[PDB]
Parts: structure tokens; C-alpha cells; sequence
């Protein structure tokens, strides 16, 4: 028996957010958007860094990007399209024995549970990460299959039960359960204050003069794909002293802590994976964790 | 054979060079290499150095340093000496 | 013990002001604002440069930027909405082994003092550098949620006790001592006089390039908010021969005076941090001015 993995598996990501493009409304006029843009500014700092103290005289002095609302209007509106897809128990690249015993493990997971915490991650604006920094009020507007779901203010770090969120939820379940896909037409609305700054994606660079480089899409400020799915992932509750959703990943990695959370106490992804295809029962906590990382994506190969 | 009991012209007796320039010329006393010195100044160095970065795996104890300097024989000068906080000077 | 500080440890800034907006309004017609328009005059003169002497010949049509008010209004306003965030001791991207420590290292601070030095600067007029120079007038309209504070003669220097600041201060200390945000719309109105030239922030030119740009949004004069981030968090009067409030920084550095005062006398930030997570008894001043740079935020690594 011990059915290892394939070499090659891998998993293709289920949860395919757009880019999250940045727009400039009113809280009353939500109809009139303006594209937010990503400008330069330069900027004289201190040199303060935490090693030699000597080198704090004379200017720090370079170019960053930066994005501000116009103060003619006071919101904020990310758009972006989450599309979930189904068949998400069949590796995309991957062999076929040990894909259908993970198949045959994870068929009785609780896909509710998962749905709900993904569409509550969208609706309590988790996809905004530092742009909910001093917003007066969060509305949601999630536009699926043709019916328009708004959302108030929800305390995003606990998955409250809420009706609308669990009617999304019934649809995306539904998808991630069984094949087929839905698509979420997103719009969120913050009420930053008129000429606030907003943080849209930075970007990584390497020659740049711009110390801080924003990502853009023809000027306008957006998020990338990858920070918003990242957001939608944020659903780990389930690891070894559980205090804050984390980002799902295969060891339950942040990247900001510096410390994974689920590796080197047997809690991560390929462990759990090689023992519900091997035939040890799992429970429901982390079934649904590798439930997550399967239509998270991912090479689970080595 | 070079701390002999003769004269010679570089060894210890020397008689009749002793008025002559040789004994200081040919026996130079802390005879090294050329030796230019790199100098740090305020976490800035001079020449072809380029601060590095250590292995950081087991290094116990590392002390920083910003003023001093470090002495690189003119060989070494052609290749930048690579200082670095915890080993000074390598061939990177 | 021994807690060494992590490498990508990084604060956010908690006071986020808006780029503040220039206006001309008289002193008792204050509703009818006409934006302050930066005009620009041409300078006609020969390039001098030290790596191009064969250049020195033709060229270099130079234009050079000037703000003044209208010969009509004597008085020029300045608005910008300063945003004060809470959970100042949440790293973004440093963590919680040293930042948790931080947090229970810095929960006796006062903020009620860090506030109302804060307002005090947002009030007194410190974000008004050179254009409360000479005036015969200041005024000061906080609007904060739906109260309205006014302010006339503060000396900006000393912190005197008024209870229009400390109203306001409480609201704000309650906010960084805790969780959440408070946004405090301030209009500043000083009466120059008649055509009085006006003060906008400066964009970095080159050595060459032109003579100085002012700072423009959407065509009309403006100063930047990183100039008034250093204006409010200007309350650092507990570094050694401290004779007047600088700007709190990490190395308590000043680059347009060439010395840096809590630089290599150990009351840098960085050393009352690690004395505070290796837990040695810190005094009132230096924990408020290390939760002021938290506040200020910036990454501290090293």
C-alpha cells in the first residue's frame, strides 16, 4: 500500500479573483467613477534605519508611487470579478490514483463551512487590506448570477453567521462541491475621507528608481489577483493555537510573521494529504484545510 | 643557514657592511608586501571594498563596525577585498 | 532574553493626513473659496554646469513656479482631514514575538499627552510653516465627528494648556490607546494680507532641472502629506537638550540642521525597543516617544 503522491501532482487555483481595480466615487454618488491613478511623489526622509546611527544626518530623498482620491469625492470602489470553479478534486497535472483516493477522502467535507468563510472574506472586505484603514463605512456589493447582495460593516476575523453571505455561500458550495463555476462581480464602497490616501498593490522591483512602486493597469491604481486571492484564503482557523485566520497555504506559511504556522507539528498540508489517502480518518477542521489547499493551487509534489 | 655566524651581507656579524647602506636595505626589518590600507570611514569604505553579507548560520558572536581600517596587501587590491562584518577579507 | 529585533520588522503610519489644499477666502466672507492657482513666469538665462562647459553657450529657457494670493482676498485657508488609526503596536510586517512584547511593553503609556501634542500641532499651527510667518491673523477650525473647535492665539513652541485641544485629545487618545480611527478635518485660515505670497511644499528638483516646483494638485497649490505628518507627530521635547519640539524620528534626526539629536547617545528608538522587550524599567518620556515612532511608523531591521 502507502500510495506516496506523484512527482509531478498539482492542483490548478479554483478561486480566480480579477484585478482589483481602484475607482473614485462618492458615498451618495456611487454611479460617477473616476480612475484613481498611480502617481509619483518624491519624498525627503531621515535615514533611519536601525543599524549605524551616524549616517542619520543629510536627506534620505527619493521617488515612490503614490495614489490619493481626488478631494472632490470621499469613496473608494475596488471592482473585481472572483470566479470559483469546480472539479476541484481532479489534479490538473497530477496522477490519477493518488488524486481519486484524495478524492474519495475529502468527498464528505464540509464545502459550507469553506464557502461561507470564502464569501464572507469577499463580503468583509478582506480583499481590501490597508485601505480599510480609517474608513467611515464598508459596503459590499456582491453581484452574482444576476442578484445584488449588499453588506455593512461585518467584523471580518470572526465568520458570523449572516443570511446573505450563507445564500452566496449555498451557490459557491455548490460549485467547489460538484463541477461548473459562479462568477462574483464585486464593488466595494469605503468611505476613506476626501483626498485620502489609498494602498493599492505594490510592486517588486529591482532597478527602479521608484522606491515604492504601486501596480497599475494603464495608470489606474489596482490590486493585483494574487493579494486579493491570497485575502480570500485568509479562512485558516484550524491550526495549532488558533487565534487569527491566517492565509491558507501548504504549511500555513505567513511571509509577514516570518513563521509558519502549521510546520514541524505534523498540521500541514502533504501530511494530512498522504494520511486520508493513505486511509486514516480526518477530521472535519482539516478536511476542510486540505479541501482549501486543493483549490487553493499548488504543486504538491517533491 | 640564514641566522649564521658570518657576515655576509644579510646576516647577524655583519663587519665592513655595517658602513655601508646593505644590512638595512637587504635585511629590512617587518619586511611584507606592499600593503595599501582599505579605510572605513563611518560605515563608508574607501576603495574597491563592497560591504558583504555573512553566512548567518552559526556565527556566535559579531561585533559591527564603522571607523578603523583594514590592511590589504596590493594583490589583493586588484579584486575588491569584499570586507564584511563578520570575516574581513576574503577572494569573492 | 537576549530578544533579538527581527530583520523585516515595519510599522504603519497611524496619523494620515491628506495633501493640504490652498484656498483664498477673506476674513469675514470664509464661505467663498477660490482655489489658490500656482502661476508660473519665465526666466531667460545661460546654463552653468560643471560637467558641460562646450554647453554654456545656448539654452537652458528656464520657468519657474510662484503662488501668491489674489489681489481681491486677504486670507488663505488650508484644509487637509488629518486621520489618526489605532492599534499603533500592530506590526505589518513584523510579527509578535518582538511586536507582542512591544504591545505589553508600551500599554502604560500616556497617550493622553501623545494626543494632545498631536492636536496642538495640528491646531497651533506647526503645518503651517512659512505662511503663518507674518501673519497678523490665526485661525484654526477642527470639524471632528460633528463638533467644531476653534482656535485663535496658541504659540506653537510650548504645549499651553487649553481645553479646546484637550477635547479633541481625548477623543484621539482613546483612538490609539485602542482600536479604531478618528478623522479631524482641519481648516486652517490666516490672514496674510492684500496679495501676500503664499507658501506651497516643494517637489525635489535637480541640481539642475528648474528652480522650484510647488506642489500642485489638479492645477492649484497644495503642500504635501508627509510635510504635515512631520509637522504632527513634531512633539518631541524628551531627547537630551531638548530646547524645541523636532520631529519624532527613529534617531531623533533633523536634516535641515545637520544633526541628529537621540542619535549615538543611546536614546534612539532602536535601543529603548530592545531595552523594552528585554523589559528593563523605561521612563514615561522615552516609551512615549518610542510609541510615538509606532505611531510614525517605518521599518526598524537590521
Amino acid at each position: 500500500t502507502k500510495l506516496k503522491a506523484p512527482a509531478v501532482l498539482a492542483y490548478s487555483r479554483k478561486i480566480n479573483p480579477t484585478n482589483a481595480l481602484m475607482f473614485a466615487v462618492n458615498w451618495s454618488d456611487r454611479d460617477n467613477t473616476t480612475a484613481v491613478m498611480v502617481g509619483t511623489k518624491t519624498v525627503a526622509g531621515t535615514q533611519s534605519v536601525r543599524g549605524n546611527p551616524n549616517d542619520a544626518d543629510k536627506g534620505n530623498i527619493q521617488t515612490v508611487n503614490f495614489a490619493n482620491l481626488p478631494h472632490n469625492k470621499n469613496t473608494l470602489l475596488v471592482k473585481y470579478n472572483v470566479k470559483f470553479v469546480g472539479d476541484v478534486f481532479k489534479a490538473e497535472l497530477g496522477g490519477g490514483e493518488y488524486s481519486n483516493t484524495l478524492q474519495t477522502a475529502l468527498e464528505n467535507t464540509d464545502f459550507g463551512t469553506l464557502a461561507y468563510r470564502y464569501v464572507y472574506n469577499i463580503a468583509a472586505g478582506r480583499t481590501l487590506w490597508r485601505n480599510r484603514v480609517g474608513a467611515e463605512s464598508i459596503e459590499t456589493v456582491i453581484t452574482v448570477n444576476d442578484q445584488t447582495f449588499t453588506f455593512s460593516d461585518l467584523l471580518v476575523n470572526e465568520f458570523d453567521e449572516d443570511v446573505d453571505v450563507a445564500e452566496i455561500a449555498d451557490m459557491v458550495a455548490g460549485v467547489l462541491s460538484g463541477e461548473g463555476f459562479v462568477t462574483l462581480k464585486v464593488e466595494h464602497y469605503m468611505l476613506l475621507g476626501e483626498g485620502s490616501e489609498v494602498f493599492p498593490s505594490q510592486e517588486f522591483v529591482e532597478n527602479s528608481k521608484l522606491s515604492k512602486q504601486l501596480f497599475d493597469l494603464n495608470g489606474q491604481a489596482a490590486m493585483h489577483d494574487q493579494k486579493i486571492g491570497n485575502a480570500i484564503r485568509t479562512i485558516d482557523t484550524w491550526y495549532e493555537d488558533a487565534t487569527t485566520p491566517i492565509a491558507v497555504e501548504p504549511y500555513g506559511s505567513v511571509v509577514r510573521n516570518g513563521v509558519a504556522y502549521r510546520a514541524g507539528n505534523k498540521t500541514d498540508l502533504f501530511t494530512l494529504m498522504d494520511g486520508a489517502v493513505n486511509g486514516k480518518s480526518l477530521t472535519e477542521e482539516d478536511q476542510m484545510f486540505v479541501t482549501a489547499n486543493l483549490i487553493r493551487g499548488g504543486v504538491f509534489g517533491g | 643557514d640564514k641566522l649564521t655566524t658570518d657576515i655576509a651581507d644579510t646576516n647577524v656579524f655583519v663587519g665592513g657592511w655595517q658602513l655601508t647602506a646593505n644590512p638595512h636595505e637587504y635585511c629590512k626589518w617587518r619586511r611584507g608586501t606592499k600593503n595599501e590600507d582599505l579605510v572605513l570611514t563611518d560605515g563608508k569604505w574607501s576603495g574597491n571594498v563592497t560591504t558583504t553579507k555573512p553566512i548567518q548560520s552559526k556565527i556566535w558572536r559579531k561585533w559591527q563596525g564603522e571607523n578603523g581600517s583594514i590592511t590589504v596587501p596590493e594583490y589583493l587590491l586588484d579584486k575588491t577585498i569584499c570586507y564584511n562584518d563578520f570575516y574581513g577579507g576574503y577572494e569573492n
